[PDB]
């Protein structure tokens, strides 16, 4: 069964740094493009960044560019998001999502309704 | 060794055009499309011509002396002439179709169908067969028999060539050139439009149409032009008595064109190329 | 409460997994390694039915193995007489986005539906002689993906709104509703007894439903991606499934776990259909790479291939008699192999 | 078995009738142009369809332009997971994608860009072309002309971008408005020009919700599409 | 409400599923082989059928 588990989070003062991890099981990890999305209170899901199978192609959202970094380790099937220089608007729940099918570069994985291939998420709050 | 070379040249035509026609058939059965039908027709009209050549070869391979030699030659020649107009009039139907498919693309889908293609091909064959045996009727285009050999001019007067060139080829050459040179201007605007967008895309983060409109024009041009021009020169100035050997060894270009039609209109499309390969794989 | 409930659910899932593992005494391949292989079987196309303007999305064999029905996106539902290839009916559809079709066991009705969220039942035996819309069922909220007849007065429908339904055709109201899935439901398969069925719904899980009790009984979670086609084993104690991960699986209802998987390294295209043979020895699977494979259901070795199509293969079906197997494809043709 | 021959003759007659009807239906079906209207709900697509017209799971609108029949399909009453039913639209002539330009703050423009990329790179939709309507221009002009909403905040690259030389601004626009418009257009074109296959292209347009020329634009765009495909077959393009 | 109701329903259904009994895999495999072998002679596809009765010829 496709299982995704997020770890790392909590409370951080502004200007700090944090690391989010995502562990995946139940499928061949190396064949699927992956991404990080987030949801802020009172707002719908937003797309934060994505990475391809081998890490050759990486993409970030505009508001995040130059701050975060996304990497994937296929030897142990893990995904890492390193964030630094946080701001109050980054307070949200972060989810580790996977594209539906393998061997492709199309993705429809932000749907508000229950998406069947995303984990429970981790809560990150940045405030004084 | 004129007989052997003529035999080879007639065998090549039959083989290549029959293989093309078979592939076209298969493609027509698998995938439906009117545009294919006219191609098939060409691949047929381009093989009978070879057969016609074969029919004439036996006459030149031995002594042609005979009493009905004129009744015979009148029919041979007329067959060859009729068959050539079937391969020259087919090319003028692919061009018209593929030009109407670009100039007005909204009406070409509401008008063209299988029935129209069939009617056009029937009319094309009828007119092609009505132009070759016509000299066997009207006598202005006939010549009084002198020897027992066969030659286009031996049976048909040069006035027949003159009228053919002045009502035949050249009117079909002007239309071809106009069509091809207008489609080029239509395809230049699209190239400019699509080239002015990739530049903006890159900033944010040509010869194809000219080397393909010239082959289709040069091939048409260098098929019968020399022969008709030579004939017109002979007609205008009869003192150039040396024209018969040339006309005996110049006509080949015309029939030579049948070795390029199945390679410019049927072997350049992706479907037919892939089909031919696929059939070849089974052949092996 | 949410954390406690989630942890309890995780513990229960671990208990389920341990219980399932307790029964895995031996693997099916090890037991079946001794039976004689089928070898090589080359099926040939005995027919080719033409007449569809556009691609083909569904088809269902008749109960007598002589008529069949097909649906296309040109708004056309055509009934073929397979033996001679003469068309018997060409019903035009109100909505051109038709995604499924069915043929009643009595041969008196035909069902079709699609993106319009409605299931239409057409009558084939009106006294006047014209096919007329017998009924319209309009209670769903998502595209209809599969539907099957239980008898001349009950129809089970599957939609993309994550809930299946059992409808009484006469009244036109949902007799029962089945819920519990997360994603879109794609496939469906009635048991031989018409007492149970199964469904795979795009979340890598196939659920077994009881028709009369109206509630789920078991769930199978062996796949990794969306499930497109599902079939019941002839005996009624197993079922085969196919998903987008390019692998087929065989689940067993009693042992409550996967038994074997059919896949290969050189195949990377999703499965669009699956169907067993009359004996249950063969497993035919249609792919997106334009050819359909024929697997040995016990040895798990590719036994045969059918390669007559030139586009996607969307629907496949074996007859009740086991005489032939029909396949439709996005090239607008229907082939009958035997 | 005379009855066998009688029923065979009846079957042949039925086949002939059905074949005639199908020939007529093919004639009609080949000369109708299908378009798929797509776009976010907050966008102005509703007003667009309302202008063109002047519980079901799909809506159809039929119109005629110069005696040519266009059928436009709008998908409503469906859930928000598009990865399955979108495949049913792999034969349409064009996808009319309506995006509201004055949408950047959730961040809607980025979501629209992601949807456009997903549609563009799909496996079954690699032969379909997109007509891109950058709707709601007046709101964007008002917002950028005097306001605190910086496109640089959400799109840093905007700080380093200058209008293309071959720009045809409408007479009366301040340079900043044109700069923002063309930044958004080029942002959408970056995805379209990357593939490089040449099988399909994109046709950007600056439109308002009340523009009366929209119909015409679609018409013209459609023609270009066809022409290009033909010019590709004959090795002219 | 919905967020916790869905979890409660999932837990209840999972418990209901856990209440069911199970069988060994060996018996299921034996039954499948028995059915496969018993009816092997009634599959026209598995074994060739003479053209006398094959309707599609
Ligand atoms: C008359 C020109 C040409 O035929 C046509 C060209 C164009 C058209 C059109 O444009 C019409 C719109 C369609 C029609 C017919 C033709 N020439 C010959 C021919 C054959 C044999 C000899 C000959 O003497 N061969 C000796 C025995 C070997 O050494 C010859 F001189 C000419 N056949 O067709």
């Amino acid at each position: 069964q496709v299982q995704l588990q997020e770890s790392g989070g909590g409370l951080v003062q502004p200007g700090g740094s944090l690391r989010l991890s995502c562990a995946a099981s139940g499928f061949t990890f190396s064949n699927y493009k992956m991404n990080w999305v987030r949801q802020a209170p009172g707002k719908g899901l937003e797309w934060v960044s994505d990475i391809s199978q081998s890490g050759a192609s990486i993409s970030y959202t505009g508001s995040v560019k130059g701050r975060f970094t996304i990497s994937r380790d296929n030897a142990k099937n893990t995904l890492y998001l390193q964030m630094n220089s946080l701001k109050p608007e980054d307070t949200a729940v972060y989810y580790c999502a996977r594209c539906p099918a393998p061997f492709t570069r199309d993705c429809f994985d932000v749907t508000s309704t229950t998406y069947a291939y995303r984990g429970q998420g981790t809560q990150v709050t940045v405030s004084s | 060794s004129f007989g052997v070379i003529l035999a080879v040249l007639a065998s090549l035509i039959i083989a290549t055009n029959t293989l093309v026609a078979v592939a076209v058939l298969l493609l027509i059965h698998k995938n439906d499309g009117v545009s294919l039908c006219f191609t098939l027709n060409l691949a047929v009209a381009d093989t009978l011509i070879g057969v016609a050549i074969s029919g004439l070869l036996t006459d030149q391979l031995s002594s042609p002396s005979r009493p009905t030699q004129k009744t015979l030659c009148s029919l041979r020649m007329a067959f060859v002439t009729s068959s050539a107009a079937a391969s020259v009039l087919t090319v003028m139907l692919i061009t018209f179709d593929r030009y109407l498919a670009i100039k007005q693309p909204f009406r070409y889908l509401k008008i063209m169908s299988g029935f129209v293609a069939g009617a056009c091909i029937a009319g094309l064959w009828l007119v092609s067969y009505l132009i070759g045996f016509l000299p066997l009727g009207i006598p202005m285009f006939q010549q009084t028999a002198y020897k027992g050999q066969c030659s286009f001019f031996a049976v048909f007067h040069p006035h027949f060539v003159l009228t053919l060139s002045c009502v035949g080829f050249f009117p079909a050459m002007l239309l071809f050139v106009f069509f091809y040179c207008d489609m080029l201007k239509i395809a230049s605007m699209h190239s400019q439009q699509i080239r002015k967008m990739e530049h903006a895309g890159a900033m944010a983060g040509d010869f194809k149409a000219l080397r393909t409109v010239s082959v289709l024009i040069g091939s048409f041009a260098l098929s019968w032009t020399p022969f008709l021009i030579t004939g017109i020169v002979q007609v205008a100035c009869q003192e150039c008595h040396l024209y018969l050997v040339l006309e005996r060894y110049l006509w080949l270009l015309g029939v030579g064109n049948s070795l390029l039609n199945p390679l410019i209109y049927a072997y350049w499309q992706k479907e037919v190329r892939l089909q031919l390969y696929h059939m070849a794989l089974g052949v092996k | 409460e949410l954390d406690q409930l989630r942890q309890e659910a995780e513990q229960l899932k671990n208990q389920i997994r341990d219980a399932r593992k307790a029964c895995a005494d031996a693997t099916l391949s090890q037991i079946t390694n001794n039976i004689d292989p089928v070898g090589r079987i080359q099926m040939r196309t005995r027919r080719t039915l033409r007449g569809h303007l556009a691609k083909i999305y569904a088809m269902h064999w008749g109960t007598d193995s002589r008529l069949l029905v097909s649906a296309s996106q040109d708004g056309k539902l055509i009934i073929w007489d397979s033996y001679t290839t003469n068309k018997v009916h060409a019903i035009p559809l109100r909505s051109s986005w038709v995604m499924t079709c069915a043929y009643a066991p009595s041969g008196n009705y035909v069902a079709c539906g699609g993106l319009d969220n409605i299931c239409s039942i057409y009558n084939l035996k009106t006294r006047e002689g014209n096919v007329r819309v017998s009924r319209e069922l309009a209670g769903h909220t998502g595209y209809l993906s599969c539907c099957r007849f239980l008898d001349d007065n009950q129809i089970v429908t599957s939609s993309g709104d994550t809930t299946c339904a059992l409808w009484d055709i006469e009244t036109g109201q949902q007799t029962t509703t089945f819920t519990g899935h997360t994603g879109d439901v794609m496939s469906l398969s009635l048991a031989p007894d018409t007492r149970l069925f199964v469904s795979g719904a795009c979340d890598a899980s196939a659920k077994l439903w009881d028709v009369r009790e109206g509630m789920c009984r078991q769930t199978f979670t062996g796949h990794e991606s969306d499930i497109n086609a599902i079939c019941f084993f002839p005996n009624g104690n197993a079922f085969a499934t196919g998903s987008d991960d390019a692998t087929c699986r065989l689940f067993d209802l009693r042992a409550d776990q996967e038994l074997m998987t059919y896949s290969h390294d050189n195949i990377i295209c999703g499965i669009t259909s699956v169907s067993f043979s009359k004996s249950g020895r063969l497993l035919l699977a249609g792919y997106d790479d334009f050819n359909c494979n024929v697997w040995d259901a016990l040895k798990a070795d590719r036994a045969g291939v059918l390669a007559g199509h030139d586009n996607r293969v969307s629907c496949l079906g074996v007859t009740d008699d086991g005489m032939a197997v029909a396949t439709g494809s996005w090239d607008s043709f229907l082939k009958i192999w035997n | 078995t005379e009855d066998q021959r009688n029923e065979e003759k009846a079957q042949r007659e039925a086949n002939k009738k059905i074949e005639k009807q199908l020939q007529k239906d093919k004639q009609v079906y080949r000369a109708t142009h299908r378009l798929l209207l797509l776009g976010a709900g907050e966008s102005g697509k509703n007003t667009i369809v309302k202008q063109m017209r002047i519980t079901s799971g799909i809506f159809e609108t039929k119109f005629q332009v110069d005696k040519v029949n266009f059928h436009m399909f709008d998908v409503g009453a469906q859930r928000d997971e598009r990865r399955k039913w979108i495949q049913c639209f792999n034969d349409v002539t064009a996808i009319i994608f309506v995006v509201a330009s004055s949408s950047y703050n959730t961040n809607r423009l980025q979501a629209a860009l992601k949807l456009f990329d997903s549609i563009w790179n799909n496996k079954w939709l690699r032969d379909t072309s997109v007509i891109l309507f950058l709707n709601k221009q007046d709101l964007l002009a008002e917002k950028v002309l005097a306001g605190k909403s910086k496109i640089e905040d959400y799109f840093p690259e905007f700080a380093r971008y200058t209008t293309p030389e071959d720009a045809t601004p409408e007479p009366g626009e301040d340079p900043r408005v044109t700069r923002a418009k063309y930044f958004i257009r080029d942002e959408f074109l970056r995805i379209s020009t990357a593939s490089g296959d040449g099988r399909h292209y994109c046709y950007p347009h600056f439109t308002c919700a009340v523009d009366t020329e929209n119909i015409r634009r679609v018409f013209n765009d459609c023609r270009d599409i066809i022409q290009r495909m033909h010019l590709r077959q004959y090795e002219l393009l | 409400t919905a967020s916790i109701a869905q979890a409660r329903k999932l837990v209840e259904q999972l418990k209901m599923e856990a209440n069911i009994d199970r069988i060994k895999v060996s018996k299921a495999a034996a039954d499948l082989m028995a059915y496969c072998e018993a009816h092997a002679k009634e599959d026209p596809l598995l074994t060739p059928v003479p053209a006398s009765e094959n309707p599609f010829r």
